[PDB]
């Protein structure tokens, strides 16, 4: 099969913003099991990311609507609002399932000893989705959706703090979403302003080691951090 | 432009 | 499933973000074969112009693409490309002639003869979804469906000059929509001045016939007809 023509329909469905049709293409690349490069890596994150991204803003929007109606008498309306909310966790869950079984499966499975940056970039990946999963999950599913995501983010942090410089866009962007997940997650505002301080620090005392092509990505991500530090402090 | 009611 | 609690889906749907399913929604109202309420009307109006809106945003992203790489000349990434905008153009012509068979087979023919506003309101819904179809066809198919929306829309437009105000926001939607038809569509500059400039001397005409609620929309259609004026002339 033409793996090239289904990289170029990803693209395309990206300009389109058909994030559905983009996430299918790169799933269709992955399955190739053929190493994904640096913007094929990108291509299928991003895809995944709106995928999942429109169903946990829905998911939000009807839990706050839930929560605020709550009690009002209106029995028969916040009943609709639950199954409404069941429906697009239903969706939420589906998506992440599918990135899951392709990381373990088909993505951290086929990488090189060497080919660390995949490492870390899957890792974190697959941490992301599993506190994807934590946003919605209650009870004892719950505890098991946040072991994974915590086993996810360490792994990938041990191997971008002995082989990636703190000024590295994964290593950074890792921190933050680490962070994020102890502050959302975990509601440990001292542990997840620990991984935020520490990025950024390491990142601004070795600041004389960035060149034009990542300066701007590097220091994009330092700003989130920042703005998450004084937000949490 | 799309120049239409919104 | 109550009829209120389609509209309540629908309303959920909309701050959701999740406009296929308002439609969904409305679109069972709609088979009730019940008038709609002024607020229900807007709900069904506001949710298919976002599902066709989706795919019209597509679509000029794709076909602008689709005459940029017609230099290009490589066959099997021209022949991608075009089937890709086919793809959308199916999902395009799908929606509005699922719209407007609510609007012929339900909406206009449920339509009191008495109820002016409900059937301008219609007939302008029909004459903007056979405009959708014109954007994307050719040849003698695009002939046929600019003729079925210039008969929509002067069809409207009749009802509007006998049976409801110049400032009605109803009435001066219609000539906006009608005059951008004329430019966009049929490229006649001249008509389409013609008509949005009269449309507003109507308005400036019987500019007390404001109505106390509804001159903030009438005001504001107001201002796009001499901005579409000084963009024309």
């Amino acid at each position: 099969v033409d793996r090239e023509q289904l990289v170029q329909k990803a693209r395309l469905a990206e300009q389109a913003e058909r994030y559905d049709d983009m996430a299918a293409a790169m799933k269709n690349v992955t399955e190739l099991n053929e190493p994904l490069s640096n913007e094929e890596r990108n291509l299928l994150s991003v895809a995944y990311k709106n995928v999942v991204g429109a169903r946990r803003s829905s998911w939000r929007v009807i839990s706050s609507i839930e929560q605020k109606t709550s009690a009002d008498g209106n029995e028969k309306k916040i009943e609709m609002v639950r199954a409404y909310r069941e429906k697009i966790e239903k969706e939420l869950e589906a998506v992440c399932q599918d990135v899951l079984s392709l990381l373990d499966n088909y993505l951290i499975k086929n990488c090189s000893e060497t080919q660390y940056e995949s490492k870390v970039f899957y890792l974190k990946m697959k941490g992301d989705y599993y506190r994807y999963l934590a946003e919605v999950a209650t009870g004892e599913k719950r505890a098991t959706v946040v072991e994974s995501s915590e086993k996810a983010y360490s792994e990938a942090h041990e191997i971008s703090k002995e082989h990636m410089q703190p000024t590295h866009p994964i290593r950074l962007g890792l921190a933050l979403n680490y962070s994020v997940f102890y502050y959302e997650i975990q509601n440990a505002p001292e542990q997840a302003c620990h991984l935020a301080k520490t990025a950024f620090d390491d990142a601004i005392a070795e600041l004389d080691t960035l060149n034009e092509d990542s300066y701007k990505d590097s220091t994009l991500i330092m700003q989130l951090l920042r703005d998450n530090l004084t937000l949490w402090t | 432009v799309e120049h239409s009611l919104d």
